[PDB]
RNA sequence: AGGAUAGUGGCCUACCAUGGUUUCAACGGGUAACGGGGAAUAAGGGUUCGAUUCCGGAGAGGGAGCCUGAGAAACGGCUACCACAUCCAAGGAAGGCAGCAGGCGCGCAAAUUACCCAAUCCUAAUUCAGGGAGGUAGUGACAAUAAAUAACGAUACAGGGCCCAUUCGGGUCUUGUAAUUGGAAUGAGUACAAUGUAAAUACCUUAACGAGGAACAAUUGGAGGGCAAGUCUGGUGCCAGCAGCCGCGGUAAUUCCAGCUCCAAUAGCGUAUAUUAAAGUUGUUGCAGUUAAAAAGCUCGUAGUUGAACUUUGGGCCCGGUUGGCCGGUCGGAUUUCCAACGGGGCCUUUCCUUCUGGCUAACCUUGAGUCCUUGUGGCUCUUGGCGAACCAGGACUUUUACUUUGAAAAAAUUAGAGUGUUCAAAGCAGGCGUAUUGCUCGAAUAUAUUAGCAUGGAAUAAUAGAAUAGGACGUUUGGUUCUAUUUUGUUGGUUUCUAGGACCAUCGUAAUGAUUAAUAGGGACGGUCGGGGGCAUCAGUAUUCAAUUGUCAGAGGUGAAAUUCUUGGAUUUAUUGAAGACUAACUACUGCGAAAGCAUUUGCCAAGGACGUUUUCAUUAAUCAAGAACGAAAGUUAGGGGAUCGAAGAUGAUCAGAUACCGUCGUAGUCUUAACCAUAAACUAUGCCGACUAGGGAUCGGGUGGUGUUUUUUUAAUGACCCACUCGGCACCUUACGAGAAAUCAAAGUCUUUGGGUUCUGGGGGGAGUAUGGUCGCAAGGCUGAAACUUAAAGGAAUUG
RNA sequence: AGAAUUUGGACAAACUUGGUCAUUUAGAGGAACUAAAAGUCGUAACAAGGUUUCCGUAGGUGAACCUGCGGAAGGAUCAUU
């Protein structure tokens, strides 16, 4: 059965995003997708999206800039100290510049630099560049 | 989810089924049924001592064609009989009969070499004396 | 899908997307809530009320004209069953067929269907053990099971 | 409860109860296990080791017991037994090196029966004695640091040169060669001495000796490939030997035995064994399972793992730490609301931060008296009883948990690392600077140290709990009951009254009074259907065999060809009628149903099921599943029945060298059924299940929806059937290759080094071997579970050319 | 005060026999596997390997193997609206 719908809503993305579409269709649409959209919306990987009001779990359409190589998911949402952070980075990202490795604090989810300067950290959610 | 377990409470599964599928490794199995001590003509060690109970010509594995002189030995630390072969030109003369010799393996740990069937040890003294120093007439074996 | 099957039928009502529903309905809640309780007294399952009520009466969904849902209608009157209804018509399924399967013991198949039959009812009776639906130690014990569904 | 102990405690005793642990691996077995600090290797994650310089524990041949003592169940204390063993005058007596040295033995495997308390420390009545603790030296290629075995000239030929060295000189420029030739330089060694040291040895220093073949002479491995280095020469001729592996060797051997030459590392270099990397060949990161090894035959199912969405968001204000940003008026370097960008806190917007006792007396809600600074929104005095909410120790006081932050803790050594010229370095923790005339001064940091526990901030993620028969909360109210209690009463004790404070309960108030969705999750109901899904019964059909009647007459069968066999007593063939048992042709398909195995004549009965439809119900009830269970072709087993057919065995006729095979004719078991077993197949899609997404097409089965669409029935209504268009579900197919793959190929075998949706099983070169052993199931056959010794360089997959 | 001696207890070495678990090991004979080069008998497999191969099960035979029953194509057929 559907066991991670933020697994679900990322493939629906990379699928998209890797055959050109400039648009795609996501069920259920959890809030953490909405966060997660929200950290990728603002580093400019995804266009603007938007969220359809069912009665049930709602659905997003979220529009593609084309300039995504890769969302993903890590599941289990592994602990996440401070000082390993950097391992994370290091074995997901394909460079130290660019690309966020997306985590959730108490603090709330956010980018690995975003965690970096508030010097918090959780568990990992994923990944974009 | 490819197979094996992925949730962060799975440890317990994770670990046992790699305890589980070590004893598939041949080097594992090995160490941790204490093969080398238990059944093995050295228990376990990297030399032996024995005494040559008689020489041998062994004929070498085809497509080779040659008498490869070895030696039949009686260890005394076990009482087993190993086959070691005794490696020059020549050499076999300087092993002689109820010598006390050093053997050790050859560096397949186990599995015979080249062409010689069945004889995984090589004289490396004999009469406490290098057979590479008695080839090489460094030094000579103590008749008395 | 298909808990006991390779079934992957979809199949289901799709409900409204309105909660408050539907401007041509001039009865009052109340009214469809003593009409619920008299199919009730005429010992009326709740998805027989829901079904009576939407096909001989404008009732879209009960829990929609009225303030809640049936079985919470019927708790509240002093209705309830002892038992949840889809429980006893599992029950009642597995007793079905068990009489047939003292009468046809070469019915192997049947045999394999009253453990699928009895595997969901054990399931479904724990389920209602934890919500404390049932009593604990409520157990469906297969030999007079015919008791409490006739 | 007692006893015992220093004391708790089944520690023991008496009585009593029936408990305690365990698939979250109890109990047992093994350990070539003392544990830790640590060590080796290592991108990261990991793997292996830790007898051994420090910490803890245990023991002193094996047991047990005890004395003295603060302290020992002590062993350089005793007692006894067991084992070993010394002396003896035979009566007896004395023993314990896993302290140091040393011996034997064992082994691949490990040093002196040396000197000393000078240092480090320790003991004692103690400055003093003692200390095989410890230090010193001896042996010592365990490991580690530094780093000699030459350097430099002149004479020989190179040649890279300029005025076209014309043809070479020119004061060219000598890197390389002349087993020449020259004088310099130094420690290995040896020693005056001093230093060193408890005394010495050595080191450091040093007078005199100390190189020409500077014989003061470096080795260990190699020279086909891997892999750096010869096709040089002589030898040998599948021998001797080499070779980790592929391979060399049979008369041109680059591979053996040598010489020459060359290569690599070098005071070191090989060999064996083990271990780490290589090994993404153990896999969390991060493997593989269609065909190479590997998806359980199939479904159910417990423990485990995993599990849809939803509950304060948004906006505004204030404080407020950090870079520079502008005197560059110090020849492109402070300062600063010019601010920006980050990061924390408070407050307001419907906004808990629980709580009553009492000392805080607000960044003073409210400015009696006072704005003596030439104008500003960065600087005021006894305050108009002044929310005395700016912390101390007790609740009408506590939902729990994971996670993460910070702090602390995690001995020293070690690791990383700061400083410091041990001559360098490994190291060590030293040292440095003067005015060396009377001493001044810097250090001996820092980080990491994982889990558990402790304190703390956070409140996303993931669980958990709450108000549903209200037994709910709020409480200014009003009762009642019960409990406790200072100041006091008049002093000491009790009974008390008010008052004070827990608690419960009654009866009044208050309130928006209190139940999240309805998952293209799941379960259930309902409707009309669909199916060779199942069970029981029932019916039919020819055919096969046989029998009885029946005509006619020589052959009939069988094969590639024949034999075997039946036949003038009539075979085969014709006809009529029966009996029996099995099977269910054609229709029958890239069609259906079933969990799979499987399931095809009719009809009736019985229970079931998928899909569809649904503005029905429930509301997470689910996914996958060790253990555990149901089913499970054929063959086979037991006992009845049946036994037409075909037919393991057997017979027999052929064939052939043989034929105990294929072919022919018979033929027991079996084939069928009932009641039990068995539990296995190439049980195959060789493809686990659940979920999502990624491309086009047409056909088809089941259900549904819609066409002023055909068609028969009264002419067409309808219904059926058909047509078209959609839709859900299903068996499949076709094209393409997005993408994948080694390829064959694959819409999954795709969404994989851009590696993580959940979950179960299985594999780790080929054999040995699905063998042996034990267990378990079975009447048996056998099934499930299932090694090792040993052996081996391939086995194998897919494709290409022949 | 007090020795020899001494009663009864708990602790309990040690020996005897027996039981059990563990490891190692002798053994007539039997039956395997492997290696070892050129041994004997056939030709079972690979081609339609000359009876297509293989799977499970059962019987039989010097031997590879043969045969029946069900299954698979990994076949020598993706094919008869
Ligand atoms: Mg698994
Ligand atoms: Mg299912
Ligand atoms: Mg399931
Ligand atoms: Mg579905
Ligand atoms: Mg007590
Ligand atoms: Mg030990
Ligand atoms: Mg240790
Ligand atoms: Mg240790
Ligand atoms: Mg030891
Ligand atoms: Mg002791
Ligand atoms: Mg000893
Ligand atoms: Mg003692
Ligand atoms: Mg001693
Ligand atoms: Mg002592
Ligand atoms: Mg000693
Ligand atoms: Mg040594
Ligand atoms: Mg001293
Ligand atoms: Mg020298
Ligand atoms: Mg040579
Ligand atoms: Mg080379
Ligand atoms: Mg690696
Ligand atoms: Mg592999
Ligand atoms: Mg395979
Ligand atoms: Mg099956
Ligand atoms: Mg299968
Ligand atoms: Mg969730
Ligand atoms: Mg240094
Ligand atoms: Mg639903
Ligand atoms: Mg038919
Ligand atoms: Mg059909
Ligand atoms: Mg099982
Ligand atoms: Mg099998
Ligand atoms: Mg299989
Ligand atoms: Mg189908
Ligand atoms: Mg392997
Ligand atoms: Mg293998
Ligand atoms: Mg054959
Ligand atoms: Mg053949
Ligand atoms: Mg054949
Ligand atoms: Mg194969």
């Amino acid at each position: 059965t559907r066991s991670s719908v933020l697994a679900d809503a990322l493939n629906a993305i990379n699928n998209a995003e890797k055959t050109g579409k400039r648009q795609v269709l996501i069920r259920p649409s959890s809030k953490v997708i909405i966060k997660f959209l929200q950290v990728m919306q603002k580093h400019g990987y995804i266009g603007e999206f938007e969220y359809i009001d069912d009665h049930r779990s709602g659905k997003i359409v979220v529009q593609l800039n084309g300039r995504l190589n890769k969302c993903g998911v890590i599941s289990p949402r592994f602990n996440v100290k401070i000082g390993d952070i950097e391992k994370w980075t290091a074995n997901l990202l394909p460079a130290r510049q660019f690309g966020y490795v997306i985590l959730t604090t108490s603090a709330g989810i956010m980018d690995h630099e975003e965690a970096r300067r508030k010097h918090v950290s959780g568990k990992i959610l994923g990944f974009v560049y | 989810g490819k197979g094996k377990p992925r949730g962060l409470n799975s440890a317990r599964k994770l670990r046992v089924h790699r305890r589980n599928n070590r004893w598939a490794e041949n080097n594992y199995k090995k160490r941790l049924l204490g093969t080398a001590f238990k059944s093995s003509p050295f228990g376990g060690s990297s030399h032996a001592k024995g005494i040559v109970l008689e020489k041998l010509g062994i004929e070498s594995k085809q497509p080779n064609s040659a008498i490869r002189k070895c030696v039949r030995v009686q260890l005394i630390k076990n009482g087993k009989k190993v086959t070691a072969f005794v490696p020059n030109d020549g050499c076999l003369n300087f092993v002689d009969e109820n010598d006390e010799v050093l053997l050790a393996g050859f560096g397949r740990k186990g599995k015979a070499k080249g062409d010689i069937p069945g004889v995984r040890f090589k004289v490396v003294k004999v009469s406490g004396v290098s057979l590479l120093a008695l080839w090489k007439e460094k030094k000579e074996k103590p008749r008395s | 899908g298909r808990m006991h099957s390779a079934g992957k039928g979809i199949s289901s009502s799709a409900i409204p997307y309105s909660r408050n529903a539907p401007a041509w309905f001039k009865l009052s809640s109340e009214s469809v809530i003593e009409q619920i309780v008299k199919y009730a007294r005429k010992g009326l399952t709740p998805s027989q009320i829901g079904v009576l009520l939407r096909d001989a009466h404008g009732v879209t969904q009960a829990r929609v004209i009225t303030g809640n849902k049936i079985m919470r209608i019927l708790k509240s009157n002093g209705l309830a069953p002892e038992i949840p209804e889809d429980l006893y018509y599992l029950i009642k399924k597995a007793v079905s067929v068990r009489k047939h399967l003292e009468r046809n013991r070469k019915d192997k198949d049947a045999k394999f269907r009253l453990i699928l039959i009895e595997s969901r009812i054990h399931r479904l009776a724990r389920y209602y053990r934890t919500v404390a639906v049932l009593p604990p130690n409520w157990k469906y014990e297969s030999a007079t099971a015919s008791a409490l569904v006739n």
